[PDB]
């Protein structure tokens, strides 16, 4: 087959995999928290009905994606 | 480089070779001349094969 | 408002943006930068001066014997350039320097000069640049492509990953200088901050802190903020900066005024911080515990014994708090760490500082730059000063400190040379700001770090390497320096920098042959980028990070046109509207926008310059008067892209083109197309080969008038005026009144350059398409070249697609193309073959270039002429001779019975042996024209006297016309006298020309004018003469030909190859395709009027290859062939000028908002016929590329044909007459001719010549030699159970010399054995191995 | 290796798949020893040399001594990647007029050549048992089975599936509509002649063999409620297999498994013989469908603008969520891509359900839905080429470009194919794109 054809195949494979992953990520599925994980703040309202289970403050949150932001 | 990789002795053709059509020819004319000597005598083709 | 040439057909230009920047003329990178290089240039910058201050003055060893520089000169060539491409030059341009040898006398420093030896001396010839930006070094039409390579500067790069395997990436920073000693940081993943010199040891990175007069306190007040602790009366008090404290551990009571606003083991979040704001809390009272892991910054020792109590950079412990408690200190400074933002680096690196003090760090580098050395005060001093700190060892070039300013967030964009204290510390704060989360890493693609050379400035890097080259010749001739019997030449010697410049032009992996076989494919060639190359990164060392495609490339790259395959992205070519940048980097036009206008300023941008802007998006609907039609349009900032309010941008893009190249931006209907297929829709434009009628583009996309215009093919006008006499050859413009020289005005002419052979073996030709007493316009085209037609770039035809299946004759991509298309012989393509015939000179004798062959009877050479060279025009063919040759070769050596056979027919064994130039097996051609050079120490044969006479008639024929015109101008000057003071008008004309000399004149100024141009007239027939002498010279000389050669016969053959299955062929949006079946015209497909649909491609590749584009073509093509008819209705049945008027009109118009509009109510009647009779093929139709015409108007635009709508007609099949169920679409699609010819492809080989070091087949005509039948076919046959056959594919067939020649003789004799033997590539292996001392046998049982 | 060649490869449908093109010239160079063996042999010319001079003459009587050394006689051909076994196979020469060694079309899938311009090199056996290998050993009719699983590689690539497809589907009402016919036989008198359309339901007599009795076929005959086109098509499946092989709407998979059946139930002669009938008549009914594609193939839902109108409004909600401190920047990067790609399936499936069932006809009575005949749909559904993504992409909104990096940007392209693309668009398209030519490169 041509050389556009498989080009296009691993495009597809290079952005299925990504989305896929990402959708991975968000829970979308309750385990209600109502406090932190680490740091024991209230979780408020409007961020447990945004992202339901999630197990973080927006604090704390933030502070672990910013020490995985170099990449551990 | 200009290739898929060659080195220039890589193309340095030949010419001690005979082409084959030679060799044919040679080993044709060989039957031939050995057949014309058969239409000849003792004397005949034996003088002319020693000549 | 138009031209009277751009009339001839005006193409309908859909596009509903107006064009504000015009398009740069496309070769500005190839001209623009020899210029700067060859030029006498009074300023140090670049060009050739720039080589010359910098290797020059010469000074011997401080001797008083100095060699300076004047200034230069390029001397005119010998050879002018066709001339050139003729006999085979370098089109060079000698060189000359005014060196000046200067000699002080000794017992004196400067004393008084003893000698001053003026000469010039000769050094090179470079190369000189056509008006087209190709070199022609031996012959050959060469361009050098323009390089990609990292500017010198500072990088901050990641290495992400891998390392270590924690996952953790380190930040590795470098400032790469343009000439000197490197410098690199580095983070461990032990996370302390090491440095490096060139690339050698690691190091304790603070240790170069040290060595710049750095100690512990000002080092960690540099790369530290200071948190102060107070001990008021009680247990250690602390400062409270607010924002200290946001993301942090809260392990105390945060209490304020007694009052809890904060408590213990909490975390502290935003509100517990705006809270601390809001309720004034400066001065916190918490444990000591807090206090325990802080670290100190200063340093402390008993005040009363000067002992010392703490080090800087310690951790307080208890202990210490309270040893230094009892010294009377209040204040205490500590470093605000933290794992988060401000993070301990620095200070846990000199915890690594295996050194104390300045000294000793000024050793440790002295011991890692080299080792053995032992160190030293004054050593290690000179040493790191000499690194990175004198001017003469090391230097940013200014490129260099343009982007260490631009990278650090600096001011200046332009300063020192060196680096300094604040440098290297902006470096280091960079480094760890990186690390800290704020900034980010420059990604090596960022075309802020590819600064772009290009010819000039490569160019002038050899001349530099031939120039330092040479001045160690001319320092060493100075040590033995005579003072005055040397003169400034023999210090010198010319063939270095012509060999190191010759060099470079001739050999590189950039200097490479045009792809000159259709215009576009060179002006998308000397338009190219390429990171390969001399001081690139190639493919092994780098690497899959650099193929990327990045966000600063919109506008300057082309991302949809790039060589797929083996180097994809590597070569990069250059943008519509980019340039070179002044310091090299690529830039591109932006509109500039006030407060919340969009001015019509056109104002360029760099690479670095761009993200701190915020630019708009071409496709803005803009409001009348330059206000956006909405408050928020899209725009992209730092490379995202995304609404930004209408008060906000700054700039807009020039052109909704400008992200593309001049090669993606012809394919019409671009918008719509999967990138890989514009992709391969560009890179299979760039090889259509020009046809016969080269047609026009029925449907294009407005670049392609330009880039036909700007390449060199299209013959432009210089000048407006009246055409006064065309011809197949030349092209007389009788020059304006108003653009003509004051003084001898005469006419221009332009000599065409009919039928002769570019590089790919094609025809490039010119035509005249204006015709006799007709007007023209400057800036116009005379004459079409190859592939263009009246000045639109037209590579290849267009003609009747329907997509259909049609019985698999089109099953993969194959297409089926009617007889209708091969009988006009619109794809009939023209090469024109090359064969030369040498003549050479063996130890046995000189070749003969007689008629006299043996062994061929009148039969072969009725077609030669008396002396041997074929005539010019016999129609040859495969397997007959052009040039007949024979070379002695003593030594019959006669054998058995053959000669038994001599005596039996007596025929005289001849002596001499035949080796004529005989016709490639296969072309069939007509021989263009012969060429004869002559090594001028052989006696010219009969037939080169021949072409010498002809080529003298010529010369003469053209040099008198030249002289003609001149002494016109001449008479004209003199008029120009008379009609001031005393012009008798009438009494001029009368009488010859001739006699105006001894006109009448009353002895003013005006006779002295009389006489002087009289002196002129002489001067021009003197000059003339000795001219036409010089061109005489040049014909009669001999050849300075190769050593050993007596003649060379060249023969143009012309071949006229004209389509057979298996020619490629495509569109232009990436539909490759393999005519498959030439099909008689009865039985092709029919719509219901009768017209049979000359090609029929495949439908089942539109929808899995989505290049949707090409359904899209085909509509636009349909409703304008529609047009056409309509227009051809209206003309055959002839009608008027009224009806065309209106009709045409209708057409010009056609609804949605467009920026074409013409009003032929001011074309007059007789050009509107004119416009109709070039229409009546079609009208032509424009399409922007990404501002292309959306579907609806091409659904009007059918409408004001009568074809369907829907754009499908219902189609009969041709054969069996009965109508195709579910109509089929068809259209008029242009489509090209891809020069993969099949006859060029197909091969056949059965016994060819041989090797020599291995009997295997080798064979060099077409690559005359067998298939090479690899390894993974060896696994082939071994996976069937068939050994036989590979037995013989490498025994018998292949290299068994004696089992080749037995499979001939069985094979003629009818007997299909084989008798094997053994190979003698395995035979070589033996020997191979045995002459190493390694005894290998083959045992015998 | 002596004795071979190359040349442009071309398609040439009217050959039989143990049976190659060669072109005059090539064969006539590649056999010049056995040719002049021939001539000197049948004494049409007195020594060697003569018997050279006129074959290089091209004279009458070469080609017909030609046409007799190349009888019997298969070559190799090959091609420049042999991946697996498969990749040198003998054919017999068909001698042609022109320069393209034509090939048989279901060979391409074990060649893996397509035939826009891949060339393919000839060798040619020269021994006896040379040739014998090619005919027992690497003949094109002994490989059938793909070696790596025992189902067929002579599966029917792309034309003649769409030629099947479109034979043997089912409208509602077209002509001859449920009338009775006497066989497959008048059913082809039938559609040939213009009285009945090509696929409409009815009722045959087919007769389908069935052969429980071991190696014995037992006849059965009945009415079949089937189509015109499957009646026309039984006519080519051989005694063995059932009818129901054909009965349904013959997609790719299908089909191939209509092979596999035949190969299972009668062998590999038989299987031969059906290969290039299937080839045939696909081929011949595909023309005939006229299967054009063309732009107003490409239905956007019209639904399509109120799914990207409410993807929007949501981002704008996160966007605002964002600012207000209620989740981070990862947080709704996460749920800006997820409301993103809910709208892609969303607009991707509601293109689906307007494109495939959009045919609504009415059977002498009111309406009817059926499985549409949209030229795009039918070449994404039988299984000629492409499938739902490439629909997807031409139809609906097209995905989310990815950056090469992987962390796919979250612009989406609202845009598609037969809308047009402004600049942004495509500029993101690039990235991915050329990651895929940059990465298949390589491979
Ligand atoms: C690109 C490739 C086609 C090329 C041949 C196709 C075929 C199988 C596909 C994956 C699998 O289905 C598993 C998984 C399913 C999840 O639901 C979503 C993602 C996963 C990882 C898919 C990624 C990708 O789409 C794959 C590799
Ligand atoms: C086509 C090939 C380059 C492909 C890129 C060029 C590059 C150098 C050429 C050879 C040399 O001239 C030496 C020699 C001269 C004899 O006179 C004729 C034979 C030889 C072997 C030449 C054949 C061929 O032309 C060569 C291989
Ligand atoms: C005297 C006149 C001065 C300009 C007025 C000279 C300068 C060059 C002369 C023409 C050129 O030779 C080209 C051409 C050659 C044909 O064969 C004969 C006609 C042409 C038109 C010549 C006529 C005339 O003689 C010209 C214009
Ligand atoms: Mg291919
Ligand atoms: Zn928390």
């Amino acid at each position: 087959s041509d050389e556009a054809d498989e080009a296009y195949s691993v495009t597809e494979q290079l952005t299925m995999t990504g989305i896929n992953r990402i959708r991975q990520k968000i829970n979308a599925h309750g385990i209600p928290v109502y406090l932190c994980e680490a740091c024991g703040n209230p979780i408020p309202e409007a961020r447990r009905k945004i992202f339901p289970g999630v197990t973080l403050c927006v604090e704390c949150q933030a502070y672990q994606e910013r020490q995985r932001k170099h990449y551990a | 480089g200009d290739d898929e990789d060659s080195h220039l002795g890589d193309f340095i053709e030949d010419t001690t070779l005979e082409l084959p059509l030679d060799s044919a020819t040679t080993e044709s004319l060989r039957a031939a001349t050995h057949d014309v000597l058969a239409g000849l005598t003792a004397r005949e083709a034996k003088v002319l094969r020693m000549r | 408002v138009y031209s009277y040439t751009e009339k001839k057909r005006i193409r309908k230009d859909f596009g509903k943006r107006p064009q504000v920047l015009d398009v740069p003329y496309l070769l500005s990178i190839q001209l623009d930068s020899f210029q700067k290089f060859i030029e006498q240039d009074p300023e140090g910058q670049y060009g050739l001066e720039a080589a010359f201050r910098s290797v020059f003055p010469i000074q011997s060893y401080s001797g008083n014997s100095e060699l300076q520089y004047v200034s230069y000169r390029l001397g005119e060539p010998v050879f002018d350039v066709q001339e050139c491409q003729i006999r085979g030059v370098t089109y060079s341009a000698p060189l000359r320097v005014k060196l000046r040898l200067v000699i002080y006398e000794r017992e004196a420093p400067e004393g008084t000069v003893k000698d001053i030896k003026e000469q010039e001396v000769y050094m090179g010839e470079i190369p000189l640049m056509t008006d087209n930006g190709t070199f022609v070094i031996n012959g050959t039409e060469r361009v050098i492509v323009s390089q990609l390579h990292r500017s010198p500067g500072v990088f901050f790069d990641s290495d992400k990953g891998k390392t270590h395997s924690s996952g953790k990436v380190l930040y590795n920073a470098r400032i790469i200088p343009y000439r000197g000693s490197w410098l690199d940081f580095e983070f461990d993943p032990k996370d302390n901050l090491f440095v490096r010199i060139d690339r050698r040891r690691k190091l304790p990175a603070t240790i170069i802190l040290r060595a710049l007069n750095y100690t512990t306190e000002q080092i960690l007040d540099l790369f530290f903020e200071k948190v102060i602790f107070e001990i008021r009366d009680n247990k250690l008090q602390m400062e409270l900066v607010p924002e200290r404290l946001r993301g942090e551990t809260a392990s105390f009571d945060i209490e304020a005024n007694g009052k809890v606003y904060v408590e213990k083991g909490r975390r502290i979040t935003a509100r517990h911080i705006r809270q601390l704001e809001k309720d004034d809390v400066k001065l916190i009272e918490v444990p000591v515990e807090y206090i325990a892991g802080k670290v100190v910054a200063k340093d402390y020792i008993d005040e009363s014994t000067g002992e010392l109590i703490c080090a800087a950079n310690m951790e307080l412990s208890l202990d210490l708090l309270a040893k230094l408690s009892q010294s009377g200190h209040k204040r205490i400074e500590t470093l605000f760490t933290n794992d988060l933002d401000h993070g301990p680096y620095i200070s846990e690196t000199l915890r690594v500082d295996p050194t104390n003090d300045r000294l000793s760090a000024l050793v440790e580098i002295y011991r890692m730059m080299r080792p053995g050395e032992p160190p030293t005060r004054e050593a290690a001093e000179s040493l790191f000063e000499n690194l990175f700190f004198s001017e003469d060892r090391y230097d940013l070039s200014a490129v260099g400190r343009m982007k260490f300013n631009r990278s650090l967030l600096r001011e200046e964009i332009e300063g020192s040379g060196i680096l300094s204290k604040d440098d290297i510390i902006d470096v280091m704060k960079k480094l760890i700001d990186i690390r800290n989360g704020k900034g980010e890493v420059d990604d090596i693609d960022h075309l802020g770090n590819r600064r772009i050379r290009s010819v000039g400035e490569m160019a002038e890097n050899q001349f530099r390497v031939g120039l330092v080259r040479v001045e160690r010749a001319v320092k060493e001739r100075l040590s033995l320096g005579d003072l005055d019997t040397l003169m400034p030449q023999d210090m010198i010697n010319a063939k270095p920098i012509s060999a190191a410049v010759k060099e470079f032009f001739g050999s590189s992996q950039l200097s490479q042959f045009m792809d000159q076989n259709n215009p576009l494919s060179e002006i998308t060639h000397k338009r190219r980028i390429s990171a390969l190359g001399p001081g690139g990164l190639t493919r092994e060392r780098a690497g899959f990070e650099v193929r990327d495609v990045h966000p600063t490339h919109y506008g300057r790259v082309c991302p949809i046109e790039t060589p797929e395959g083996p180097n994809i992205g590597l070569i990069n070519s250059l943008s519509v509207y980019a340039q070179t940048n002044e310091y090299g980097f690529l830039e591109t036009p932006y509109r500039k926008v006030t407060d919340g206008v969009v001015t019509d300023e056109i104002h360029y941008l760099s690479a670095i310059e761009e993200g701190n802007y915020v630019i708009a998006q071409a496709n803005s609907n803009l409001d009348e008067e330059g206000h956006f039609v909405e408050d928020l349009v899209t725009c992209r900032s730092k490379g995202e892209s995304s609404l930004f309010s209408r008060d906000q941008v700054d700039y807009m893009d020039v052109s909704t083109q400008q992200v593309v190249s001049v090669g993606a931006s012809l394919i019409p209907f671009l918008e719509h197309d999967d990138a890989n297929r514009a992709l391969m829709g560009a890179n299979m434009q760039r090889q259509a080969v020009p046809t016969l009628r080269a047609d026009k583009p029925l449907v294009g996309t407005g670049m392609e008038r330009a880039v036909a215009v700007d390449s060199g093919v299209t013959a432009v006008a210089k000048r407006g005026g009246v055409v006064q006499y065309v011809d197949a050859s030349r092209i007389v413009i009788k020059v304006n009144e108003d653009e003509m020289y004051p003084g001898e005005a005469g006419i221009d002419i332009y000599n065409l350059t009919k039928y002769t052979r570019s590089n790919q073996n094609t025809c490039i030709n010119q035509m005249p398409c204006v015709s006799l007493g007709e007007p023209v316009e400057r800036g116009d085209v005379l004459a079409d070249g190859p592939s263009t037609d009246l000045g639109e770039l037209a590579l290849g035809q267009n003609m009747r697609v329907a997509f259909m299946p049609w019985n698999g004759y089109n099953f993969e991509d194959s297409i089926l193309v009617s007889e209708r298309v091969v009988q006009e012989d619109r794809f009939t393509t023209i090469h024109i073959q090359e064969l030369a015939c040498v003549s050479r000179d063996t130890k046995l004798g000189p070749e003969e270039i007689t008629a006299d062959i043996p062994n061929v009877g009148e039969a072969a050479l009725s077609k030669l002429d008396e002396s041997g060279i074929v005539y010019i025009g016999a129609e040859v063919t495969g397997g007959d001779i052009l040039v007949g040759k024979v070379t002695p070769k003593g030594e019959t050596q006669l054998t058995p019975e053959e000669k038994l056979l001599r005596a039996i027919f007596g025929e005289k064994a001849s002596d001499v042996k035949d080796s004529s130039l005989r016709v490639p097996n296969g072309v069939s051609g007509t021989v263009i024209d012969v060429q004869v050079f002559t090594r001028d120490g052989v006696e010219k044969d009969k037939r080169a006297l021949e072409i010498e006479e002809m080529q003298l008639k010529q010369a003469k024929k053209d040099l008198s016309e030249e002289l003609q015109i001149l002494e016109a101008g001449l008479f004209s000057r003199i008029r120009a006298v008379l009609v001031a003071g005393g012009v008798e008008a009438e009494k001029l004309d009368k009488l010859p020309r001739d006699r105006w000399l001894e006109l009448g004149l009353t002895d003013e100024e005006k006779q002295n004018q009389l006489e002087q141009l009289a002196e002129q007239y002489d001067e021009l027939k003197h000059e003339f003469e000795k001219k036409l002498e010089a061109k005489r010279r040049k014909i009669t000389q001999g050849d300075d030909l190769a050593p050993g050669v007596l003649k060379i016969v060249k023969v143009y053959l012309a071949v006229k190859r004209r389509i057979q299955p298996g020619d490629k062929m495509a569109g232009r949006h990436g539909n490759k395709g393999v005519i498959s079946k030439i099909n008689p015209i009865e039985d092709m497909p029919y719509d219901e009027n009768g017209t049979p649909v000359d090609i029929v491609l495949n439908p089942l590749g539109v929808p899995s290859r989505m290049n949707i584009g090409q359904i899209l073509e085909t509509h636009l093509g349909m409703a304008a062939k529609g047009i056409g008819d309509k227009i051809n209705a209206m003309l055959k049945q002839q009608q008027e000028v009224a009806k065309l008027r209106e009709f045409i009109q209708r057409a010009y118009d056609l609804g949605a908002d467009v920026r074409q509009k013409v009003d032929l109510s001011t074309f007059s009647d007789e050009e509107v016929m004119r416009l109709a009779e070039n229409l009546r093929k079609g009208m032509p139709i424009a399409t922007p590329v990404f501002d292309g015409a959306k579907e609806a108007e091409i659904k009007e635009l059918l409408k004001l044909g009568d074809l369907p709508t829907s754009g499908q007609i219902r189609l009969y099949d041709g054969r069996t007459g009965e109508q195709f169920e579910r109509p089929v679409t068809v259209g008029y699609m242009y489509m090209l001719k891809l020069n993969h010819l099949v006859d060029d492809k197909m091969h056949a080989r059965s016994t060819g010549s041989y090797s020599l070091v291995t009997q295997q087949p080798l064979g060099g005509k077409a690559q005359f030699g067998g298939q090479r039948f690899g390894e993974m076919e060896v696994w082939a046959l071994e996976a069937y159970g068939a050994a036989y056959t590979l037995q013989e594919m490498l025994t018998v067939k292949s290299d068994d010399v004696n089992g080749r020649t037995k499979m001939y003789k069985n094979i003629v004799d009818g007997n299909h054995q084989m008798e094997p033997g053994m190979p003698e590539s395995f035979n070589v292996l033996l020997k191979e191995i045995r002459s190493l001392g390694i005894n290998i046998e083959l045992e015998d049982e | 290796v002596d004795y071979s060649g190359r040349s442009v490869i071309t398609v040439g449908p009217y050959l039989r798949l143990h049976q190659c093109g060669l072109p005059k010239k090539m064969a006539l160079e590649l056999f010049k020893p056995f040719i002049y063996g021939k001539l000197e042999l049948r004494g049409l010319a007195t020594t060697i040399k003569a018997a050279k001079k006129m074959v290089e003459r091209e004279e009458a009587v070469v080609w017909d001594i030609l046409d007799e050394v190349i009888r019997e006689h298969p070559v190799l051909l090959n091609r420049a990647p042999t991946l697996h076994r498969l990749g040198i196979q003998a054919f017999e020469p068909v001698l042609i007029e022109g320069k393209a060694i034509q090939l048989h079309p279901l060979v391409c899938a074990a060649y893996n050549a397509d035939f826009d311009g891949d060339q393919m090199a000839v060798h040619v056996p020269l021994t006896l048992e040379a040739q014998l290998e090619a005919r027992a050993l690497m003949m094109s009719t002994n490989n059938i089975l793909s070696p790596a699983n025992g189902e067929p590689i002579i599966v029917p690539s792309q034309d003649v599936v769409l030629g099947l497809y479109y034979m043997t589907r089912d409208c509602v009402n077209a002509k001859g509509e449920g009338m009775v016919l006497t066989g497959p036989k008048e059913a082809e008198r039938l559609y040939r002649s213009g009285l009945a359309s090509l696929h409409a339901r009815v009722k045959v007599r087919i007769t389908e063999y069935e052969k429980d009795a071991n190696g014995e076929l037992v006849a059965k005959t009945s009415l079949k409620d089937t189509t015109v086109g499957r009646a026309i098509l039984w006519m080519i499946v051989p005694k063995g297999l059932p009818y129901s092989i054909v009965n349904q709407a013959l997609g790719k998979k299908a089909i191939s498994k209509m092979l596999n059946t035949c190969y299972r139930i009668l062998g590999l002669k038989p299987t031969v013989i059906f290969a290039d009938q299937i080839m045939y008549t696909g081929f011949a009914y595909a023309a005939r469908s006229g299967a054009s594609v063309g732009i107003d193939d490409m239905v956007i839902p019209e639904k399509k603008h109120e799914i990207i109108s409410e993807a929007e409004a949501e981002v704008a909600e996160i966007q605002e969520q964002f600012q207000s401190g209620l989740v981070t920047a990862g947080e709704r990067y996460n749920k800006v891509i997820d409301i993103w790609a809910a709208a892609n399936d969303r607009v991707s499936k509601a293109m689906m359900d307007n494109l495939q069932t959009e045919t609504v006809i009415n059977r002498d009575g009111q309406e009817e839905k059926q499985v549409s005949f949209n030229s795009i749909y039918m070449m994404a559904d039988s299984g000629a080429r492409g499938s739902a993504a490439q629909i997807r992409q031409l139809a609906g909104m097209r995905g989310l470009m990815a950056k090469p990096d992987g962390s796919i940007i979250e612009t989406p392209i609202t845009a598609n194919f037969r809308e047009g693309l402004n600049v942004l668009q495509y500029f993101i398209s690039t990235h991915g794109a050329r990651k895929g030519l940059a990465d298949t490169a390589l491979k």
